[PDB]
């Protein structure tokens, strides 16, 4: 028995070799290799394999799957790979071929009458997305994350005050305590910043046993030599991460000076080519540093028409100063050192000068504009964007999740983790996903006229699901602590109902364990013209009139 | 008016499609969401006239055309499906490859 | 058509069939208007209501359950009362039987 | 003192043969008994009777009702009778005379300090409906069927993921677990229904132990012969129901041969007319026999002239199969044989080719176009339509309660059970009620500008009331387990906080026992024309125009 | 170095001296006093006072406030001060001075590493209103009066019931165990009215026993004198208060009977004015009483063109009785004895003839009305209104609190009571706040655009914030119970989750203790004319034309 | 807008009245929440126009007739009540008897 290739394609999905375009972008991914038998996939159906005593086998519980996704297109730091994904237990079981072992070959995961089946032929699927710089604002940037494909969300705040309007801070111990026990209510896995900037370290190890996992040192309550030294010895003390915002003023020092108080201790510069915040005009140089984990926030991703009309007044709206933060010179370069692997990660900065619906939309964004003004990555190796896609896919999923110490837990399609995942349509690839699943259950996907004979009758939005609904919910995600509040018994303290993980690894971390994104850059800013080089190099961009994933996807 | 969550949610519908209407009116070409809307409100409204399943299979196909909507967005829709309360009650229309 | 009309069976009903009724003349001597509702016990009413309350004892108004009379300043009525059933013990109105009877 | 009946129907309420008209269908109910002494109907407001002293007495709360609903005409199948009910401790006090018996004679339901009064007067009062075939698709569903005046959902699912949109099986412990969790968070009371698809036993009593009140067989799982067996013997085993839907395909047999693997052990058939599944195309003959509780799907009630394109497309959306599977010969005896109690449930296939807010009133229309096809049913005593309204609402309430097991806490309205009532404004009966009480509170009603000066003033729509929130909703809603995860102690592991039920006497149950609809016609479809016939007798009917309770109540 | 006045106003808000138009009101505040030291005012944000080592401290959390709002004009009972606020275990830690004490002269709120900032300068903060005349017909009236700024919500009911619909009342030990349980759910302080009309005083003691923490005597439940001795004899047993609608009917006597029957004990008559209940037409003369502790509900306030069409259909909707019930006579002398102290609360009597988001603009919009009719108040001093602004504010804070025995919890900006606090932008004040605060955490709050890069872009519209969210909002509300219901445990029963408040001195509150509100007028209403005056004078006032407060700020 | 919950909610009830305004506009015998829709909306312009309650008692009689709305209607709807801000603050209209 034959079937076309065509035929085969529209039945099962695309199988080795054959091309998907990633949405309205010139991205086109290839499918690197297929872990199915051909002949022997498993679809769900009327008349179809997944049956009694067919593709479903006699297993008890313990010996099969809760839950397949049949034939997905797996796109993840480590291949775009075709394969079944057997989760168990709310976390990733095996990567392979579903099926029955009693009548078919190779079978790496078993489905029997506890099996519940997603079917994924046709999708592509990912980890979910790491946005690891949360304003809490307001709760309902949770919603609006997850829709987006965003599973985790780590920063810090109140809700709407001053403190958390301009920085990712959770303020001392009974704040910490009242997020945590607010986290509770949210359908994403949290890890809470605390405020970083202090003098006296004993301030901040009471935050970091009250529950936060990082410490924010923000410019706003002063991002000084003192203060960074202060955050930077508790976090090597406590093993937990400090994101930085810098000193933009040149107030205490230059940025070498932030960059000498700091000594090569582990650190993440949020917003590091400066327009969101930073040492005027080179911040940027921070990405060039070895113990430096730099990310962007996402309003600058990519440079377009109107960027800097918007930001020019969208920062006077929040003159010498201005015009020494928001530089065309600095936004033109992030793109391309994105596009070089010198910047990290993508974050959103969340109602605080960034989108929290536009971490993944972006990132891809960027990904385009730099095929198309670029051409291929040095790293490609056939003809398809594969290396490049693996590279930007990197910054909003297991690059966050390495910074923040929880890549133990989350951050990619990986056995043993934490079963988040997203089913994304081909078309709406990175806009509008088909399902977003926490720690295995559905927790939001669009849905149709709940009255209807079938679920996709309009009006089709997003509506949340069983993953996102009371005891189920806190199952399904997680509580992020740090090793002395999670050893000090803040969980049953506060009496936290979701799971609970906690971060470890958060000073190890280096720009060198970055997956694709490890490039250390001889770079510099001219204190005049503001251009940025590596190594005499100009690095430059132009400004997209129109991007993909915009007009065609959006009501409004 | 006693609304049920189903009509409030057929309003949500109603009003996506008045956006796309204001917006075709002034000669643009639709996208995604926009034609979706104006094709689901505009069969909800046949239903309401007393315009049968059958009819409305077809007439939902000459709403929109290639023409007035955006590239790739016939593609993007091979069908658009809404219910609504026809004379003898709620009933599904799929209105088939609606854009060409 | 009307949706969710009543047929009602032409007719009338009998209210409180079997019970003891008096009826008493009352007065309203006050200033101000006063309403009795069907269950009151009759004999407590307002004191600026005149009427035979040793008649009215253990008595309410023989009316549609749920009705009241009124009684503008000054107006004079003969109202009809009905016995009170069931166990025969009042309490509350002003407080002044609160036992049997 | 008198009253014309026309005052006393304006005043009360209708009483014993005055007739009220069912919303705008051509159905009539006349008040068969009048439970008041007339002279002591108690009203609740200013001046009235329910007052200290009056028709409210000085009893302690131990001796008192918390909830009257006064002067309700009750539509059950058990007749259509005037009278006050009393609800204490969340279920049914009294059916009887509320008031104060130190005052009032013949008082059944006393009112004390203590009781809270819903005026009933002019409303027609049901037991809440019961919808067995539900996909848990989306946690949606839930209030929109308690809106319709639904308040017990059975079914299963995982929320929209390929196994749950096409049947109704919430597969194994984990699932099942985070399924009783989720089922917390939602006014309605919810049993679950495992996948019954399997050949090892043991996989079956895992999910029953786990907490399934039932086991769907569906044959996208495969509906074998030996599958079949299974779930049969294990329901036999531990007193759950098996609701089936057949294998359609006829790959493994033909409805005899289904019929000869049940071996006359109980079973309730899913839309066994089969436009929604089930051997083609005499899965219908299943309601001959004893041992089948046969229920419909609603999209083919009633027949209309809509029903065969939009089906047919329905179907061609999720040739020759098309067409062996949508008939128009069985969709129009379906109508037929409810008419004649051969067909014993309603339910809805929410989502799955069904609507989940049209149980009732879809099962009005088809009492309504049967009244007007064929005139009054042989079982009729006056001049009125109460036999076919106890035999229809019988449908939706008590029958549904029986097959799953449940009938001992809800179903209908007697003494005992849980308070789950709906209150229905005559003219909007079936389509919209005045007040859905879930266990004693009222869990949804429509709701007028929160900020007026009063409840009525518009917009009015459907509001979550007191019952519907948190711990109170806990309270007032039953999570439904078998009786090995009640025995083993589920609900303490998983913390389930609503009040539990346990489903008893599911094998036991029988087509005898489905009140006013216990026919066992000797019922054929002709292999090539499929018609229907019993007894040699073409069942047929045509198809509606225009229906009752549509386009004159909906917005859409 | 200096600053001109208006320089320092546009900085940091106004100071001493400076005046503010409340809303667009003929209202005018003058800043009495300003706490601060010039030149060291505290200021949040790049480069400003509140940064470590400055304005911000070296202290450990214990040593420092969870939350400081920055130079804060406070307009409460007591005062129009400038001041800075610290809010510390979610309660009001001090009014005074912010900052570092390290650098800084007269710190009186310590601000360091654990405290977060909301900026006030520019507004105008005061404490949460407390609604005591709440009908609990449905749970959406609590986000409704909370993003009205009104913080505690005191009544009764059971939802949409004929008994809740008409009294605030929740009968009985069962529905007010439900209503306890719903109540943590809601993110405002509640507390529970029981059905206090009864002869039988065991009936009472067991409500109250179970939660709630005062009787409603209502005549639509007979409000006898029998029935108000009891419940009047139990409240003195039990420090609980009693709320009166009286016996509009003078069924059981006159408003001097009903008088004669409180016999001097402590009682809150609702809806004083007689619109919304009471002896017609003279009920509105119990505000001669020490023991009357008197309020309005809202649909009256203020006397306006359509008030009278609207009120008499009003009634008409929920004759001789009609007109003796709503009289142009009371409703014109209502508004003036609000100006003179002689009413002490206003309140809404919620979805039952009053408005629930109005209590606090229409409360204003009477200020607004008298000051216009009636110019300055004999206790104003200066040119401005302070002395009627402290006079009006303290009707629905700290009199209801007083009224209620929760003043030592709520009720004003007092150190230690719980950190109720509301923000608004003096172009909205009393119409929209620009922040609502539960317990310390924000709870509700204007909210644009989640996916926006800053909180501000459209639409902006009240969302619910972190404080409402589950467990953080179980912390940061209350639950008030009776002092035998906290001494049974009825919290640990019910399992309530929120912090619980025990209701005391309901008994000793008299009409001396009504802040500002203590007058005690030899008032008369005559019989034949309904005209209302005090010592001879007749009281009487014109409806307005055109409210402030009005059009000018809302969409319908 | 700082839009409070009530105006958020008004705002449904003036679509559903577009709705209606559109199908009436066709020439449709209107259902029950069509005619209460319609009606409502148009009693909230006359607040905000500064028209008077008792003037917006009478003309909100005059809305729809028995002849624009499908049998049963006006016997479904013995009145229509709508709150909305005058010039004088929010006030109840209610409407009896409004469709003959
Ligand atoms: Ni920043
Ligand atoms: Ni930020
Ligand atoms: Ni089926
Ligand atoms: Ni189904
Ligand atoms: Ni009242
Ligand atoms: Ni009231």
């Amino acid at each position: 028995s034959n079937i076309s290739r065509q035929a085969y394609a529209d039945m099962f999905g695309p199988t080795v070799g054959d091309k998907v375009r990633l949405a309205d972008t010139e991205l086109w991914i290839e499918v690197e290799d297929d872990l199915t038998t051909y002949g022997e996939e498993v679809k769900f159906g009327g008349g179809k394999v997944i049956r009694d005593g067919m593709g479903q086998g006699q297993m008890l519980a313990a010996d099969c799957v809760d839950l397949v996704l049949t034939n997905a297109l797996i796109v993840d730091h480590w291949g775009i790979v075709k394969a079944d994904i057997g989760v168990k237990d709310g976390r990733i079981f095996a990567i392979g071929k579903a099926g029955n072992p009693d009548i078919q070959p190779n079978v790496t995961i078993p489905i029997g009458a506890a099996t519940e089946v997603i079917a994924a032929e046709g999708k592509i699927v990912t980890a979910g997305g790491i946005d690891t710089h949360i304003h809490w604002i307001c709760p309902q940037q949770a919603e609006e994350a997850l829709v987006s494909g965003v599973t985790t969300m780590v920063g810090g705040g109140t809700g709407p005050a001053a403190g958390t309007h301009a920085t990712t801070c959770t303020p001392g111990p009974w704040y910490i305590s009242r997020m945590l026990q607010a986290a509770d209510s949210l359908p994403v896995n949290i890890g809470l910043l605390g405020k970083g900037n202090v003098s006296q370290p004993d301030a901040l190890r009471e935050q970091v046993a009250a529950g936060v996992i990082g410490l924010k040192i923000h410019e706003d309550w002063g991002a000084t030599p003192a203060a960074i030294d202060c955050a930077l010895t508790v976090a090597d003390e406590m093993d937990i991460q400090v994101a930085l915002h810098s000193d933009t003023l040149n107030e205490s020092g230059f940025v070498e000076d932030t960059l000498a108080a700091i000594g090569g201790r582990t650190i993440h510069t949020f917003h590091t080519e400066g327009a969101g915040g930073g040492h005027a005009p080179d911040i940027i140089t921070a990405c060039a540093h070895p113990n430096i984990l730099p990310s962007s926030t996402n309003p600058t991703l990519p440079y377009t028409l109107n960027t800097i009309d918007e930001h020019l007044d969208m920062l006077m709206v929040c003159v010498a100063f201005a015009e020494s933060r928001i530089r065309r010179e600095t936004i033109a370069a992030e793109d391309v050192l994105h596009d070089l692997g010198a910047f990290s990660l993508t974050s959103s900065d969340s109602q605080a000068m960034g989108r929290v619906g536009e971490v993944i939309l972006r990132t891809w964004q960027v990904a385009h504009r730099m095929k198309v003004q670029r051409g291929a990555l040095a790293e490609e190796t056939g003809d398809n964007d594969n290396f490049r896609v693996k590279r930007y896919i990197a910054k909003y999923t297991i690059n966050p999740a390495l910074t923040h110490g929880i890549a133990h837990e989350v951050g990619s399609i990986e056995v043993g983790k934490l079963a988040d995942l997203v089913v994304w349509s081909p078309a709406f690839f990175g806009v509008k996903p088909a399902t977003v699943i926490k720690g295995g259950m559905i927790a939001i996907a669009p849905m149709g006229d709940i009255n209807a004979s079938i679920p996709t009758p309009q009006p089709v939005h997003y509506r949340p699901m069983f993953g996102a609904l009371g005891s189920a919910r806190h199952h399904c995600r997680l509580t992020f602590l740090s090793q002395a509040a999670a050893a000090n018994g803040v969980a049953e303290r506060l009496n936290l109902r979701s799971a609970i993980a906690v971060v470890k690894g958060c000073r190890t971390v280096q720009k060198a364990d970055m997956v694709h994104n490890s490039l250390q850059p001889n770079i510099t800013v001219d204190a005049q013209t503001y251009e940025v080089r590596v190594d005499g190099e100009l690095i430059t961009s132009e400004p997209a009139d129109v991007l993909p994933m915009a007009q065609r996807y959006f009501l409004f | 008016m006693e609304l049920t969550p189903r009509e409030k949610d057929k309003l949500l519908l109603f009003t996506a499609a008045l956006v796309a209407e204001r917006r075709l009116a002034r000669g643009l070409k639709l996208n995604y969401p926009e034609s979706v809307a104006l094709i689901s409100a505009f069969i909800m409204e046949g239903a309401r006239d007393g315009k049968s399943v059958a009819s409305l299979m077809e007439e939902g196909r000459h709403v929109l055309t290639r023409e007035q909507v955006m590239e790739g967005v016939p593609e993007m829709i091979p069908d658009i499906q809404v219910e609504a309360t026809f004379p003898d009650g709620s009933k599904l229309v799929t209105v088939h490859n609606p854009i060409i | 058509m009307i949706p969710g009309e009543y047929h009602v069976k032409p007719g009338q009903i009998a209210l409180n069939t079997g019970r003891a009724t008096c009826r008493v003349v009352v007065e309203n001597h006050g200033d101000r208007p006063i309403q009795v509702g069907s269950h009151y016990h009759f004999a407590e009413v307002n004191p600026a209501l005149k009427f035979d309350r040793q008649q009215a004892a253990g008595y309410r108004l023989n009316i549609p359950a749920g009705t009241a009379v009124r009684f503008e300043p000054g107006q004079k009525r003969e109202v009809e009362l009905v016995a009170f059933a069931g166990h025969r013990a009042v309490f509350g109105f002003r407080g002044e039987v609160m036992g049997p009877l």
